[PDB]
């Protein structure tokens, strides 16, 4: 799950580089993902 | 009441009238008369994109194409300026055509509306600070001594009850001020609250106007280009008490705390008495003994005429606490007991989109100002320091326009009196938002080519007096880490444009409310409290990264 560093601020605390092998992140990363809509957060950054 | 919730009937008479008791009732010499008077007057316009068939249409304008559309339209009078002849370009109606349609329009609006201001409690309030917010709680104090209210402002209309008739321009011509006005009178209102602003006494508008009460609730200066010298700025803001001629009817409403109240007063009619209103000046009639302002309780032992009377409310402001003071004098004029006057005063809890103070089960005050021009953050931000919080943010938002002049000393004042600062992009139509915030320093002593070179260095600086930098644009993203910064006790300012229920960056319209927002994150307060380390600068809201 790469994280482009781009024009747009960074509000979004550090940067992260990818991680995304483990099988409990099926469900661990949700309840610290998202958290306020889905478009406004996964979108944003993160791109995969 | 009855029912609270149908909207109450459009109960409009039809007046029927001729012209010629139009021309004896308002005695105006014509120039460009012809024929004869014979026609029946059945409606008043002054613009021909809302002429309908027999209207006034006046309205100062030589060599007008609107003439052509009246004709289509069939107004009763078509009169601009030019002198035309009748039954075959204008063949709608008659003419009575006026040398000054401007001078004549408050007089034909009234002869034809009967002068409807004589037969209601019609109220003017001069001033440059608080003039919306005094409207606002002087209706509410009048409706709730047992009386309707109305109210003709630039921001809102509230014909009675609670319904809001669609706020139109600044100030638009006298036919639509008297349309309104027997909306008034024949919707069960009795009076209504008038704000005095200046292009309304400007435009020849108060000659017709019967005042009962004029109000002075503060003074400032400001619009100078208008008013070129502080004569004129004394003497126009003047023509409020000037208009006063009967002192056994009317009162006279005045704030001897500013300096010019006896010059105010002297400008027509002194026998028309004198109430003032002073704070920190005790020498008034009505005075807070007691003052005591904090971030959500407000306390003021005030010592009115009728006595002594405590008010408690979590309404902040020291110039909130002047406009209260100004609302009970105002109330002492008529004669209105003290309990009705605690009615009307608590009757609101937030006016709209000005100093709205939301706690939705929150320790920091979400608060917001129409803050149109840098002066008004400033006060803010002095209120904030006579209210000391614990840690201050303020949500700066833009400039419309290449008005690139007010930003510099607008950050100058927010990073010298908050110690953590925030932007936005709350209106800037004209060109990219980049730009904007790149503009949003420009005169006081920092350079943003810090923010060129950032590479995970720059995220951390101290401004000038240690303070915190701040950048952003998304608006929701924005005010949602603003509400989400409160930790236990701070300020945390989202203004920047107050009531305005809309966001445009440039070429957008769409639908988004500050308020509704500011609740909302105050309700998932609850998810961030799951998380939140790393808190003070930059960045925020994702864990498990460090």
């Amino acid at each position: 799950f790469a994280r482009p560093i781009a024009k747009k601020p960074t509000f979004l605390r550090l940067r992260g580089l990818f991680e995304y092998e483990i099988q409990s992140w099926k469900y661990s990363i949700p309840l610290f993902f998202t958290t306020q809509g889905f478009d406004t957060f996964r979108n944003r950054e993160i791109s995969t | 009441g009855n029912n609270s919730s149908n909207k109450v009937r459009i109960v409009e008479p039809s007046f029927k009238m001729t012209l010629a008791e139009l021309l004896d009732e308002c005695k105006v010499v014509p120039i460009s008369v012809y024929g004869d008077l014979e026609v029946e007057i059945t409606g008043i316009e002054h613009d021909s994109r809302l002429v309908n068939s027999g209207d006034l249409f006046v309205c100062c304008v030589d060599g007008n194409l609107c003439l052509i559309e009246a004709d289509k339209r069939g107004a009763v009078a078509v009169v601009a300026s030019k002198e035309i002849d009748i039954e075959e370009t204008l063949g709608c109606k008659a003419l009575v055509i006026v040398e000054d349609t401007n001078a004549a329009l408050p007089a034909l609006a009234a002869a034809f509306f009967r002068y409807p201001t004589k037969s209601m409690s019609v109220i003017g309030i001069t001033g440059t600070h608080g003039k919306t917010t005094a409207a606002h709680l002087i209706k509410t104090m009048y409706e709730a001594m047992g009386l309707r209210t109305g109210m003709m402002s630039s921001v809102a209309y509230y014909v009675h009850g609670d319904n809001k008739l669609d706020f139109p321009e600044a100030n638009p011509d006298a036919v639509l001020v008297q349309k309104l006005m027997a909306k008034m009178l024949h919707n069960g209102t009795e009076a209504v609250v008038m704000e005095a602003s200046s292009n309304e006494l400007t435009h020849t508008r108060c000659e017709e106007i019967d005042f009962d009460i004029a109000v002075f609730t503060n003074l400032s200066r400001d619009n100078s280009h208008f008013q070129g010298n502080e004569e004129e700025f004394r003497v126009a803001q003047a023509k409020l008490f000037s208009r006063m001629v009967d002192p056994d009817r009317h009162r006279k409403i005045v704030n001897v705390d500013d300096p010019n109240a006896p010059f105010f007063i002297a400008q027509g009619n002194p026998n028309v008495p004198v109430l003032t209103f002073a704070l920190e000046n005790k020498d008034a009639d009505v005075h807070p003994l007691k003052f005591e302002l904090s971030l959500f309780e407000t306390t003021v032992l005030v010592n009115t005429p009728q006595g002594i009377l405590e008010i408690s409310s979590g309404l902040l402001g020291r110039h909130n606490i002047y406009n209260i003071l100004a609302a009970v004098t105002v109330g002492i004029a008529v004669g209105a007991p003290l309990e009705d006057i605690v009615r009307g005063i608590e009757e609101v809890d937030a006016v709209p989109g000005r100093c709205e103070v939301i706690d939705e089960e929150q320790a920091f005050g979400v608060i917001v100002d129409h803050a149109r021009t840098p002066d008004a953050l400033s006060r803010l931000l002095d209120s904030v320091r006579e209210l000391q919080p614990r840690r201050i943010i303020t949500v700066i938002g833009s400039c419309g326009e290449k008005e690139r002049g007010k930003r510099p000393m607008l950050a100058k004042v927010a990073t010298d009196k908050s110690d953590v600062t925030m932007l936005t992009s709350d209106n800037q139509g004209s060109e990219d938002p980049l730009d904007i915030l790149d503009d949003m320093l420009a005169g006081i002593g920092w350079t943003m080519q810090d923010y060129l070179k950032h590479g995970e260095n720059d995220y951390y600086p101290p401004l000038p007096n240690g303070h915190r930098l701040f950048l952003h644009d998304i608006r929701r993203v924005a005010v949602r880490c603003a509400v989400a910064m409160g930790e236990e006790g701070d300020m945390v300012v989202v203004a920047g444009k107050g009531h305005e229920a809309y966001q445009v960056d440039g070429d957008k319209k769409e639908f988004f409310d500050d308020r509704e927002e500011c609740r909302e994150a105050l309700q998932y307060v609850d998810e961030l409290h799951q998380a939140g380390i790393d808190t003070s600068e930059f960045p925020w809201r994702l864990p498990e990264s460090h």
